[PDB]
Parts: C-alpha cells; sequence; structure tokens
C-alpha cells in the first residue's frame, strides 16, 4: 500500500523532472513513463498527481505546466503495460479542464492557451477511441458536455474554442450532426468581428482563431458532402468565407489524389 | 439475483513473481533513468543504451553517506 | 598464519640480544626498521607463546603472575620519588621470568629458550600400522629439520587416539634419533556387542562400524591434539578415520583439519560425511562454512560419476527455501546468526562448481539468479548489504 522506496524513489525523481528545471531530463522523464514494463502500483500516485497538478491551476494559471501534465498523460497513454481502464475517470477530467476552461493563460493576449487546446483535444480523442465501450458511455458523455458548452450561449470564446476543438478531432459523423446545424452562428460570430465598436478587447483574436478552426474543419466536411464545381457554395455559405475555405480544401484533395 | 465477484490470485508463487518482477523493473527503470540523464560510465567502448552505469561521483565527506542508516 | 609466515621466510625471534637474526633483509634492533607483516606476525607469535606458557604452568598461576606485576606497578605508580620506585612499572623478560618463579616454582627456562630465543616452528611428519599381533599402535613421526623456517624439537608430544573402548592420551618422548614410538592399545569388544563408543567428552554415540577395519580397533589418531607446540602436522591416517574424525569429534580444529583433509579423498563417503556435517545443526558454524567448499572441491574432483543434481542446491532448498515452492527461496529472517552465515556462504562455494566442460552449470548460476531476484528482506531486523555482496562474490 506504501510504496517501496527504490519506487518512492523513482516516483519522485520522475515527478520532479517534469516540473520544468530543464527539457532533456523531462524528454527522458516522459521516455522513460511511454516505455517502462513495470510502472503499476505507481499509476494511482500518478493518476493522482496529475488530476490535482491541473486543479492547481486555478490558483496559478501555468500555461506551461498544463503543457507539461499534458505530455505526461500522453506518455501515459502510450505505455503497452499499464492498463489506464481503472484509472481514466481521473484523466478524463483533467483533460477537459485543459479544454473547455477559459482562463488557462497568465497573460490571456499573448499566451498561446490555443495549442494546449488542440493538444489535449487529440488527447481525449484519443482517450475515448482507445477506452469507450458501451458499458463505458465514455464518449457519448463527452460528446454531451462539449455539445452543451457550445450550443448554450453566454459561453466565452475559449471555452467555444475548445469544444469545436474537441468536437471536431473526434470525427467526420461528429462535425455532420453536431457542428454543421450551427453554422448560421457563424454569423453571431462575424457580427462581432468585421464590426466591433470595441476594436481593441481581447474578444477579436478569439474569435477568428475560432473561426480559422471552424472553417478548416469544415472544408473537408463541405468537400465530402457537396457537388465537385461549388461554384457560389461560398456565397451560399455563412459570410462567404467558408465557401472558399471548402474551394481550397477541394483544390488540396485533388493535389492529396495527383500525389497518389 | 445473487452477486458474483472476481477470481481472487492468492497463491504464494505467483504473488512473490510479481512482487520479485515488479520490484526489478521499477529498479532497472530508475537506474537507466538516472544513468541517461547525468554523467555515465560504461564497460565497454561507447556503450550508454546497453549497461549505463552512475558515474561515480567524490564526496567531502564520505563516512555520512557511507555508516548512516537510510531507513529507521 | 606464524608457520605459514616462517616457512615462507626465516622465523620471527621474540626477544633477540644485541645480528641476531640475518635470514631477513631488514634489522630487528629498532620497531621502525621492521617490516609491517613482521610486526604483526611478531605480536602473534607472542601471544601463542604465552598460551604455551599458560599450558605449562596453569592459568591461574599465570593470572596470579599478571596481577603481581600490575600491583608492583601500581605501587610504584603513587609515589613521587622521581623514578626511585618508577621503574617498577618497566616490564623486562628477566623480571618476568623471576615473577613466574616467584608464584610457581618451576621455571620455563626450556620452554624460554626453545620458542622464544630460538625463531623457529616444527614439522612433524606421522604415519601408523597397528601391529594385531601384539595388538599395539607402531607411530612413526620425522621431522623435517632442514628447511629454513624449521628447528628440532625434542621435547614430550602429545597424542590422542579414539579406539572402539574411548579415547586415550598419550605422551611421546621425541629425541633426535628416535622413529617408531610403539603405544599399546585396547579391546575391540564394542563390536562384539552393539554399545556406544565414548568419546573425548563424557558422552557416547552410535557409530557405523562398517567403514573400519575388522582387526584394527583404533578409530582417528591425532598427532598434538590441544596445539601445545609452534607445528605443522603432516599425518597419514585412512580415509574413514578422517570421515569419522569429521563426525563424532568434540574438537574444532580436529573437524577442520579432517575436511582439510578429505579433499584427497574424493571417495563417495566423503561426499556423505561432508553432508551430514553440512545438514547438521549442534555443530560449529565455521565447520559447515568450510565443509561447504570441501564439498565444492570434491564435487569438482567426481565429475562423471556425480549421480543427481548439483551439490548444495537440494539441501539450499531443504534448508532456506519454501516448502511449497524449491526455487523461490524464504523472504530474509537473519535472527539465528549461524544459518545466516551458512546461507550466504552456501551458494558462493556452490559456483565452484563446473561441469565436464569445465563451465559452471547453467544450472547453479540460474539458481544464484533466482537468489538473487526473490530477495525480499522488508521483514527482518538486520540489514541485508553482507548478503547481496556475497551474493556478487
Amino acid at each position: 500500500h506504501e510504496l517501496s522506496v527504490e519506487q518512492q524513489l523513482y516516483y519522485k525523481e520522475i515527478t520532479e523532472a517534469c516540473v520544468g528545471s530543464c527539457e532533456a531530463k523531462r524528454a527522458e522523464a516522459l521516455q522513460s513513463i511511454a516505455t517502462d514494463p513495470g510502472l503499476y502500483q505507481m499509476l494511482p500516485r500518478f493518476s493522482t498527481f496529475i488530476s490535482e497538478g491541473v486543479r492547481v491551476n486555478v490558483v496559478q494559471n501555468n500555461l506551461a505546466l498544463l503543457i507539461y501534465l499534458m505530455r505526461m498523460v500522453k506518455a501515459l497513454m502510450d505505455n503497452p503495460t499499464l492498463y489506464l481502464e481503472k484509472y481514466v475517470h481521473e484523466l478524463i477530467p483533467a483533460v477537459m479542464t485543459c479544454i473547455v476552461s477559459r482562463q488557462l493563460c497568465l497573460r490571456p493576449d499573448v499566451d498561446n492557451h490555443w495549442a494546449l487546446r488542440d493538444f489535449a483535444a487529440r488527447l481525449v480523442a484519443q482517450i475515448c477511441k482507445h477506452f469507450s465501450t458501451t458499458t463505458n458511455n465514455i464518449q457519448s458523455r463527452i460528446t454531451k458536455t462539449f455539445t452543451k458548452s457550445w450550443v448554450d450561449e453566454k459561453t466565452p470564446w475559449t471555452t467555444r474554442y475548445g469544444s469545436i476543438a474537441g468536437l471536431a478531432e473526434l470525427g467526420h459523423d461528429v462535425i455532420k450532426t453536431l457542428i454543421l446545424p450551427r453554422l448560421q452562428q457563424e454569423g453571431e460570430r462575424i457580427r462581432s468581428v468585421l464590426d466591433g465598436p470595441v476594436l481593441s478587447n481581447i474578444d477579436r483574436i478569439g474569435a477568428d482563431h475560432v473561426q480559422s478552426l471552424l472553417l478548416k474543419h469544415c472544408a473537408p466536411v463541405l468537400a465530402k458532402l457537396r457537388p465537385p464545381p461549388d461554384n457560389q457554395d461560398a456565397y451560399r455559405a455563412e459570410f462567404g468565407s467558408l465557401g472558399p475555405l471548402l474551394c481550397s480544401q477541394v483544390v488540396k484533395a485533388r493535389a492529396q489524389a495527383a500525389l497518389q | 439475483k445473487t452477486p458474483t465477484y472476481r477470481e481472487p490470485v492468492s497463491d504464494y508463487q505467483v504473488l512473490r513473481e510479481k512482487a520479485a518482477s515488479q520490484r526489478r523493473d521499477v529498479e532497472r527503470a530508475l537506474t537507466r533513468f538516472m544513468a541517461k540523464t547525468g554523467e555515465t560510465q560504461s564497460l565497454f567502448k561507447d556503450d550508454v543504451s546497453t549497461f549505463p552505469l552512475i558515474a561515480a561521483r567524490p564526496f567531502t565527506i564520505p563516512y555520512l553517506t557511507a555508516l548512516l542508516p537510510s531507513e529507521l | 598464519k606464524i608457520v605459514a609466515y616462517e616457512l615462507k621466510t626465516g622465523g620471527v625471534l621474540l626477544h633477540p640480544i644485541f645480528n641476531p637474526a640475518s635470514h631477513l633483509h631488514f634489522s630487528i634492533k629498532h620497531p621502525h626498521t621492521l617490516s609491517w607483516e613482521y610486526y604483526s606476525m611478531f605480536q602473534c607469535k607472542a601471544h601463542l607463546v604465552m598460551r604455551l606458557i599458560e599450558n605449562r604452568i596453569s592459568m591461574e598461576f599465570m593470572l596470579q603472575v599478571f596481577n603481581k606485576l600490575l600491583s608492583l606497578a601500581s605501587t610504584a605508580s603513587s609515589q613521587k620519588f622521581q623514578s626511585h620506585m618508577w621503574s617498577q612499572m618497566l616490564v623486562s623478560t628477566s623480571g618476568f621470568l623471576k615473577s613466574i618463579s616467584n608464584v610457581s616454582g618451576k621455571d620455563i627456562q626450556p620452554l624460554i629458550k626453545q620458542w622464544v630465543d630460538q625463531s623457529g616452528v616444527v614439522k612433524f611428519y606421522g604415519s601408523f600400522a597397528f601391529n594385531r599381533k601384539r595388538n599395539v599402535l607402531e607411530l612413526e613421526i620425522k621431522q623435517d629439520y632442514t628447511s629454513p623456517g624449521t628447528q628440532k624439537y625434542v621435547g614430550p608430544l602429545k597424542v590422542t587416539v579414539q579406539e572402539l573402548d574411548g579415547s586415550f592420551n598419550h605422551t611421546l618422548q621425541i629425541e633426535e634419533n628416535s622413529l617408531k614410538h610403539d603405544i599399546p592399545c585396547h579391546s575391540k569388544s564394542r563390536r562384539n556387542k552393539k554399545k556406544k563408543i565414548p568419546l573425548m567428552n563424557g558422552e557416547e554415540v552410535d557409530m557405523d562400524l562398517s567403514a573400519m577395519d575388522a582387526d584394527s580397533p583404533l578409530l582417528w589418531i591425532r598427532i598434538d591434539p590441544d596445539m601445545s607446540v609452534l607445528r605443522k602436522v603432516e599425518f597419514e591416517q585412512a580415509d574413514f578415520m578422517w570421515q569419522y574424525q569429521l563426525r563424532y569429534e568434540r574438537d574444532v580444529v580436529a573437524q577442520q583439519e579432517s575436511i582439510l583433509a578429505l579433499e584427497k579423498f574424493p571417495t563417495p563417503a566423503s561426499r556423505l560425511a561432508l553432508t551430514d556435517i553440512l545438514e547438521q545443526e549442534q555443530c560449529f558454524y565455521r565447520v559447515r562454512m568450510s565443509a561447504c567448499f570441501c564439498l565444492a572441491k570434491i564435487a569438482n574432483s567426481m565429475v562423471s560419476t556425480w549421480t543427481g543434481p548439483p551439490a548444495m542446491k537440494s539441501l539450499f532448498t531443504r534448508m532456506f527455501c519454501c516448502k511449497s515452492c524449491p526455487n523461490i527461496v524464504k523472504t530474509n529472517n537473519f535472527m539465528s546468526f549461524q544459518s545466516y552465515f551458512l546461507q550466504k556462504t552456501m551458494p558462493v562455494a556452490m559456483a565452484l562448481l563446473r561441469d565436464v566442460h569445465n563451465l559452471c552449470p547453467k544450472e547453479v548460476l540460474t539458481f544464484i539468479l533466482d537468489l538473487i531476484k526473490y530477495n525480499d528482506n522488508r521483514k527482518n531486523k538486520f540489514s541485508d548489504n553482507y548478503y547481496r555482496a556475497e551474493m556478487i562474490d
């Protein structure tokens, strides 16, 4: 029940290597976590450490330590020997907190909370690809939280960015049946982009980040369920920009076919 | 509606094997991590991947780390 | 140690007279010119010669000598006179011998002349023959006195013969021209009836007399058992006499010398003798630790004859492993201090096993590696550093 001194020392060295003194010891610690055979009996300690550390972001909005904890989770997932089925109920809300929380930064304007968003969204798509079973209902319960965070108004542009990022990393049919009904919401976004009374606020960078993610992920969905011509699909689309992105996506698909 | 439980492994042989192999694996992982993130020696020429040795560092007072017990 | 050093280089001379020792490359006139090995062997020989003086003049008289020296020194230590009386705190050889002669009435001047002033040890080569007609035991003891470290012994010599009627001591007078010593032997009526054979102490045991000769009653012979001279003995017994001396003797130096002499007889009866010594608690533990290495040497010499598993492995699993799992060692409990020493010395001797190809077998190496893997020390009150260090050895 209490870790032996060997694994107590291993736990201490591995956790203090992922706090940020140098990068090389961090990379060797993550390559230890990902590729060791006997790290069970230390999995509950790592899950507690990660979940409490993501909770400690509310007292200190440290983006860097959250990126380090998300790379710790991503290293824990790549271990073939240890099975995270009994401890996934702790790691799911930690990655969810890294996705849909609103202040991920200390200085909101310059910190790229945006990457800890798409990295943790890719992480939660992997955590509900490997572990979702019909007894679990992991993926349906993750889509429902993302959906009622996205459809509901009053949500900040950061948490809407996180919701759209996770929903769009889940797959193609999810963005068919969740993202595409609310494409008219882009008009409500472009209400505050092409014409804002306050330009120097922080809503504009988050809004056009949301816009760029939306049209990047909805370009292959428009390439899947439309004609090959796409003459004025952009005009038929909202703001006429999503349609230009869809034309660019069709061009990219043609280039990929030529490469094949 | 009578409940069932999971199969319990109360065997002394496999419990000794599990505790032994987990202790050996965690001490191997610890020593390879500490030899990779520090100064290293090698019995063979340019041998860091296989059998890495943590390099010998001198102490300023060696009797304190030798004679003193650490678990008490 | 001292007979090895004195036969190696010259000899240690306690009490020289001022060179007195010219066989060695330094001068013994001052302590700061002595070699360090000579200083160590000097202290070693001094305390063995004092044990010899206790053997001639009994231990209570010896402690009375020491108390007389201390009492003269402590009456001297309280005076204020500047050395009129402070030199009674300094001992000499003549004062020590005079105090010995005061308390006992015997002087030790032959023993002092032989073992102090003369710088040599003695070498004894013994061989016996039993005369069945006259029922006597004809010993033949010859000395090598022409080696560089040796000297000639002319005193008396004790010999202890264990026959079927018991253990009898005999004193032999070994003059320069002496070679054959006829001592008398007793009956063999404890082979007619099964009775117990009485030992050196008051006890008696059941012995398996199937290996003994039918015509001789004598079970073993020991030349100078009490180590009453500074000697190196080379006795030529028969192998069954060495096995009886290993099993049923009540002296640890005789069990050690029988272990040392059983390496020349690799017969399976000697393997049975050493294995019965190894299994036996109420044997002194340093005899069993020697029997491990002797059993390893004998096992190496009788390859292509050895029947079952390697030596001491089944015995290790019988003594120190679990009853339900033979290849899993028991968790470490080092509270007995004799099976701890035997447990940490048995794989070290077991690793000296060799196959017909001169390579250590993969059954003993795998056994040692499983001893290393399944080692659990979270339960004893003692540390594991010496046992793990012996595992690396």
